[PDB]
């Protein structure tokens, strides 16, 4: 033929049928070993996703969401993906004892449902309405943005202590129990506007720690709904929400490292 | 810890880079020893 | 267009002097007019020799810029600012990636340009030594005058004088001379001074004496003659433009690198389109698939392996430039090991170029002297009272002379004033008697009668430095028959006795037996005059024979040859051991080469010529039949009538071929009749005469002390020791440095297959990119470098002297069972150890395996900064990332892991490394080095910016290690399989 017979083209592939056969039989064997050392309830490192990310609802294009008040399917396209999140948040969906609990309707501390362990059922997570979300179809003129903080296993977001001075000096501070979330641009051309769990613009501690999917199936992470009812029309804004706490960092690589980038244009 | 473990999201890339960079020379160190034993 | 130049040369030496002057309107006597010399010159053109056109560098530099492996790179380079130009006008794109990676794509192809220029290398002069031979100015007779002008004003008809001390300016017909030795060493090799006259003597012109040719000498003497050819006309003008001319032509090892390049290109282009076609039936956007065909091309061709070949041969030419041998063509590193056939010239190749006493016939027995260099033989005679009387008639009747300030020289190699044969007596009793000149001074010569044409010998009256004597002794030799019909006594062991026909029978065997052994040979004798017949004031007339010249008493005969360079028999041997068929090329005269044949092992004991066979059995040689021949011996003058057919059928029929009384066209042709069998060839050689064949050569190799400057400029090769040895070392490193190759190129060719494999799973199983394209630079560029190249220090496993020379038809530097093995199964387990710490990175990060399958889609996407692990945790755009490229860094660190054991492995093709062992330093080196570069790569700050390299955590470096393992096991499995049975299986599928 081309190399050799018929003989020897058998042989070369019995051979090359039983090596790679082996060869895929050791690769998944030592995937196997891999996964018996792994638990079920946690990930091995989480060093990677330590800082907590910080991401919204409207699907940016490039980090920005310009549209035309005057315009109905101008802004169609981010209420795809601002329904799809609250939709989620469906007072249907959280139905009976099991597997929700009603909580404080004010920002309280932490719940500790034990271990990461399977010697309880399904750990019970905390309610959340979507109606703790005033305001927010959505805002078809001055958007009304949802932000969400990045959800860690057995991670405690600690909010600042008012010993010194901070950038919303002392304003509603619930210290103790509210992560806070403020927006900003200089460039004040805006009207920031905060909803959320007791009306704060932060993110109520009671629905920490996470105990991950395996533990903790229907949890549902807090929101905070953000309107930017500017007076101003038809030019970019740069506005950037920050989150502020003990175990919250940022990154001048990583842009949604505990924050926001969002390019507003209400063009029309 | 409980509310307290900070230490499980961090991790000492600082020194993992000062012993990677200590063997990565060494290493180099013994491999001139061996070559230059005759040039 | 050199097929005119191929053939002997037609002339007219046989016309008469004035019937030549009627040819070229020339005055014999005034010479030519200025007038007429000036419309000659206008006519005719310069003497003077034109260099050939050669090829500009520039173009020589950019022709490597297109060879397969170029070609691919540079489709990605450009296709790296393809897909930049589309970024940059649609989604404005601030990032750096396709055009940084297309810059340093194109610097790779420039790069690996000055690699292979570097080893493409041609440097030839060989027109430029030629125009050296022409003097600068010539003496002519013009107007009845003579004047000195510029030789390129010669012209054919003008006539020119010629003295000892000068080069001839043009060939030139001899019409008056006076004492005109020439030394014709351009032509025939030998330096012999040859007369000139103007009678014709030979029929053919190279041997006529009313010739002189340009780039040969007038040694003594005087002559005039007549120019009847000038510049490229001359009959070595013509040589000149023959060697300058003749194609070069590419290399064994040149053909080799080509063939793999076609065989990898071919998967590369396979693979690049199968998968870009596999792609856009998937639904990817050309936006991608052109990215992905990228990394494909990137994956496919290895980058450094070309470099690494040429670093491979440059560290084997430094390991031979330290044995005194010269490469000037990186490539001819090779040939010499692929050499099936060695054309060899004789004077000062195999032989030491130089008049030497072989033998000695004194007290009825024959001696040996020793002719070798460094005096490795041993003693003949020292004891008999006979020899000090034949040492003496050698010492004192002898005129030569050793030259001022050579006592620092040894003996054997000191320049000395006089002819060959007397300058070989005077080196043969210095060695074996002391200082000669203490001889001379002692023993006071008075009277003698130099060596005559007609007399046909030489006498010597001498003071006998006797002090009971002091009387006058008379010494002669010469012709071996004349200097016996001179002899009435014979010093027998001391004293003297009559001559009866018993002893003259046995000096006439004697004398035919050293003839035999193609040896000059001389008789000595000597005669004490009676002391009362000559009184120590006795005047002797050396003109008129005032003594007698009978009756005098034999003492011996001296027998002489050029001989052997001493290392030449044992080098020949060797050769022929290996396989190689060893073929004598000279232009000396046959009964010289036959006789050198032997000596060297040439034409071996007992094999015969068809003259041989006819004298022996006493029959004609038509009766014998030719095929009871192994050995021939071919005169010039036959070769010449003799269609290359024939020559073809001489080389086929005959494993023992002396070709003798070449001319240097001649020896082209030999060569070219060897070339066209399929062989390769290696010539060797020293003089102008064997320039074509030099060139021709596949390998030309020229000696560096005795060579012409032409000879070293026509070939590859210098021995600059004259040290013939090094021929064998040569050819050994030559098959060592072929395996080793095979298994540096195995070693890069492993590593491709754990850098295509992540493309094309990124593209069949949705997965997040297992490895870069920056990543596989790192690698071929970085880590595989020194490694690859270690092997080239690699021992052979085997006596590979011992093998016959490899078919350049079937024995490939990279064939299918390479290929088989280094893609189809080491490679194939690296690629899974690659995974393997991908699948486990990811994993203990919260992405388990089988969550990855199909979710490319939104880890790519920059825009979801929030993407669920198995764990339920979300991650942002640049995290996620972080995770990745770390994934790229530890595959990379895989394959430096798995790298290891094949390193270890390509180490033998045979052989066990507990058998071979790891001796090799510059390997280990390789080893440290690579960890060590691979390692800083990955923990020096800010290499996650430049090359996206993150640190890797302790545990990630174990990953591969099962399957770095794994590698060893099996190929040490699979070599032990091939060692316990020769038959085939194994062998014929995975051996190298
Ligand atoms: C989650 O809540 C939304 C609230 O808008 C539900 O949307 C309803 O969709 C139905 C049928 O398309 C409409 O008739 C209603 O007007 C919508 N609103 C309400 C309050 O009922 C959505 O169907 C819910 N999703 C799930 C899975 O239950
Ligand atoms: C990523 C995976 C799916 C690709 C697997 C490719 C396999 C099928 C390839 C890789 C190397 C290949 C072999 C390489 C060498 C030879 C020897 C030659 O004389 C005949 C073909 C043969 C035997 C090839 C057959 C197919 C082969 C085994
Ligand atoms: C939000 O809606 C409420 C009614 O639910 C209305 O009273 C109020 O004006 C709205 N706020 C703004 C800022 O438009
Ligand atoms: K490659
Ligand atoms: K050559
Ligand atoms: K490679
Ligand atoms: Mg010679």
């Amino acid at each position: 033929f081309l190399g050799r017979t018929g003989s020897s083209w058998f042989k070369i592939f019995l051979f090359y049928l039983i090596f790679y056969g082996c060869l895929a039989g050791i690769f998944i064997g030592t995937i196997q070993v891999l996964l018996l050392t792994l638990s079920d309830f946690e990930p091995k490192y989480q060093d990677r996703v330590a800082p907590p990310g910080l991401s919204h609802a409207p699907y940016a294009i490039k980090t920005e969401i310009s549209f035309s008040i005057s315009n109905p399917k101008s802004y169609e396209s981010f209420v795809k993906s601002m329904h799809k999140l609250m939709d989620l948040y469906n007072e249907s969906s959280q139905a009976g004892n099991s597997p929700f609990e009603d909580c404080s309707d004010t920002p309280a501390d932490y719940i500790k449902r034990g271990d990461l362990d399977d010697s309880q059922g399904q750990k019970k997570a905390c309610r959340f309405s979507r109606m703790w979300l005033k305001n927010c179809g959505y805002a078809e003129g001055k958007p009304c943005v949802v932000a969400k903080l990045n959800r860690i296993i057995g991670f405690y977001p600690k909010p600042l202590k008012n010993t010194t001075d901070l950038p919303e000096e002392l304003q509603a501070n619930y210290n103790q129990y509210v992560l806070p979330l403020r927006c900003a641009a200089r460039e004040k051309i805006g009207s920031i506007e905060y909803f959320g769990l007791g009306g704060y613009a932060g993110f109520p501690l009671q629905y920490y720690p996470y105990y991950g999917k395996r533990l903790q199936k229907k949890y549902l992470q807090p929101l905070l709904a953000i309107q930017f009812t500017n007076l101003t029309q038809n030019m970019e804004l740069r506005i950037e929400c920050k989150v502020y706490g003990e175990n919250i960092d940022y990154s001048e690589k990583d842009r949604f490292r505990g924050r926001f980038e969002v390019k507003i244009e209400v063009k029309s | 810890e409980g509310p307290d473990n900070d230490e499980r999201f961090t991790y000492d890339y600082y020194r993992l880079r000062v012993v990677g960079l200590i063997v990565a020379a060494v290493l180099c160190v013994i491999g001139i020893i061996i070559l230059l034993a005759g040039k | 267009l050199d097929e005119l130049k191929k053939e002997v040369s037609m002339d007219d030496h046989k016309l008469s002097l004035d019937e030549l002057h009627n040819k070229y309107g020339t005055d014999l006597t005034r010479g030519l007019t200025n007038a007429r010399a000036k419309e000659i010159l206008a006519r005719d053109g310069p003497n003077s020799l034109t260099p050939p056109p050669t090829t500009p560098e520039w173009i020589k530099f950019c022709r490597q810029l297109f060879g397969g492996f170029s070609i691919l790179l540079w489709i990605g380079a450009i296709l790296c600012f393809l897909a930049y130009g589309i970024q940059a006008a649609t989604e404005d794109e601030p990032a750096n990636d396709n055009l940084y990676l297309g810059v340093v794509l194109s610097t790779v192809v420039i790069v690996t340009g000055c690699f292979s220029y570097y080893q493409e290398a041609k440097s030839s002069r060989i027109m430029d030594s030629f125009k050296n031979m022409v003097p600068q100015q010539a003496l002519v007779i013009r107007d009845g005058e003579k004047s000195t002008i510029n030789a390129e004003f010669v012209v054919a008809g003008d006539l020119v004088e010629v003295k000892g001390g000068d080069r001839i300016p043009a060939d030139l017909r001899i019409i008056s001379a006076h004492g005109c030795k020439v030394d014709n060493s351009s032509l025939t090799g030998e330096s012999e001074p040859q007369t000139r006259s103007p009678e014709f003597s030979s029929e053919n012109p190279l041997e006529t004496r009313n010739i002189a040719f340009f780039s040969t000498n007038c040694v003594e003497g005087t002559a005039r003659g007549v120019v009847v050819y000038t510049g490229d006309r001359t009959v070595m003008g013509r040589i000149a433009t023959l060697a300058s001319g003749l194609e070069v032509g590419r290399t064994p090892i040149a053909i080799e690198i080509e063939h793999f390049i076609h065989i990898i290109t071919g998967v590369a282009v396979f693979l690049g389109v199968s998968f870009f076609i596999l792609s856009l039936i998937l639904g990817y956007s050309w936006l991608e698939a052109v990215i992905f065909l990228i990394g494909i091309i990137v994956a496919n061709v290895p980058e450094g392996l070309l470099a690494t070949v040429t670093v491979c041969l440059t560290l084997t030419a430094k390991r031979m430039a330290r044995k005194n041998c010269l490469v000037k063509n990186l490539e001819a590193v090779e040939t010499l090991g692929s050499t099936s056939t060695i054309c060899s010239d004789k004077t000062g190749t195999l032989t030491q170029n130089r008049m030497t006493v072989a033998h000695m016939w004194f007290d009825n027995q024959i001696h040996e002297a020793d002719t070798t260099e460094n005096q490795s033989g041993a003693a003949f005679d020292k004891t008999s009272a006979t020899w000090s009387a034949l040492s003496r008639i050698a010492a004192l009747c002898n005129r030569a002379v050793f030259q001022a300030g050579q006592d620092n020289v040894p003996i054997l190699k000191r320049s000395v004033a006089g002819d060959a044969s007397e300058s070989a007596l005077l080196k043969c009793i210095e060695l074996c008697c002391g200082s000669v000149q203490g001889m001379r001074d002692r023993n006071p010569k008075i009277v003698e009668i130099p060596f005559n044409s007609t007399n046909k010998y030489q006498l010597s009256i001498h003071e006998n430095e006797k002090s009971s004597e002091s009387r006058y002794l008379l010494v002669m030799k010469g012709a071996p028959e004349r200097i016996l019909d001179r002899c009435s006594t014979i010093l027998l062991n001391g004293a003297e006795e009559p001559l009866k026909e018993d002893m003259k029978e046995a000096f006439q065997n004697a004398y035919l037996e050293l003839g035999g052994l193609g040896e000059r040979v001389l008789g000595f004798c000597h005669f004490a005059l009676p002391e009362d017949k000559y009184n120590e004031g006795y005047p002797f007339d050396a003109d008129e024979p005032n003594f007698p010249t009978t009756d005098l008493c034999f003492v011996g005969l001296m027998a002489m040859i050029d001989p052997p360079r001493a290392a030449v028999p044992d080098a020949v041997g060797k050769c022929r051991s290996a396989g190689i068929k060893v073929i004598m090329v000279t232009g000396d005269h046959p009964i010289t080469a036959k006789a050198i044949a032997k000596g060297v092992g040439i034409i071996s004991e007992g094999n015969e010529t068809i003259e041989d066979i006819a004298a022996r059995l006493n029959i004609p040689i038509g009766q014998v039949n030719p095929r009871d021949a192994k050995a021939c011996v071919v005169h010039g003058s036959d070769l010449k009538d003799l269609s290359t057919e024939v020559l073809d059928d001489i080389l086929h029929y005959h494993t023992e071929i002396v070709f003798a009384r070449t001319s240097p066209q001649q020896k082209l042709i030999i060569v070219e009749g060897c070339q066209r069998q399929g062989a390769i060839v290696a010539v060797t050689g020293d003089g102008v005469n064997d320039s074509p064949a030099l060139k021709k050569a596949d390998i030309g190799v020229a000696m560096g002390i005795s060579g012409s400057d032409v000879s070293k400029q026509a070939a590859d090769m210098i021995l600059l020791d004259d040290n013939f040895a090094s021929i064998v070392t040569g050819v050994e490193e030559g098959r060592l440095i072929f395996d080793n190759l095979k298994k540096s190129i195995a070693y890069t060719l492993t590593s491709n297959i754990p850098e295509i494999t992540p493309f094309l799973v990124f593209i069949i199983g949705n997965v997040p990119l297992p490895l870069g394209t920056v990543t596989i630079l790192c690698i071929d560029l970085g880590t595989d470098m020194v490694p690859a190249i270690s092997l080239a220090y690699e021992q052979a496993e085997s006596d590979i002297m011992k093998r016959q020379p490899r078919n350049p038809k079937t024995d490939k530097l990279v064939n299918e069972r390479l290929i088989s093995m280094a893609y189809g199964q080491i490679g194939m387990i690296q690629a899974l150890g690659g995974f393997f710490s991908y699948f486990v990175i990811l994993a203990e990060n919260g992405f388990l395996p089988m969550d990855l399958i199909g979710k490319r889609v939104r880890w790519d996407d920059r825009w979801i900064s929030d993407v669920e692990d198995s764990f339920g945790q979300q991650w942002t755009y640049e995290q996620r990332k972080i995770v990745e490229f770390t994934c790229h860094t530890s595959f990379f660190i895989s394959i430096v892991v798995v790298q290891w054991a094949d390193l270890i492995i390509c180490k033998t093709r045979r052989n066990s490394i507990f058998q071979q062992g790891m001796k090799n330093k510059i390997l280990i080196f390789g080893l440290f080095e690579e960890t060590a570069l691979a390692a800083f790569l990955s923990y020096c700050p800010g290499t996650d910016v430049a090359l996206r390299m993150y640190p890797l955590k302790p545990s990630w470096w174990f990953c591969a290690f099962p399957y770095s393992l794994i590698i060893f096991l099996y190929d040490e499995m699979r070599r032990f399989i091939i060692r316990r049975s020769p038959g085939g299986w194994v062998e014929q599928e995975t051996y190298y």
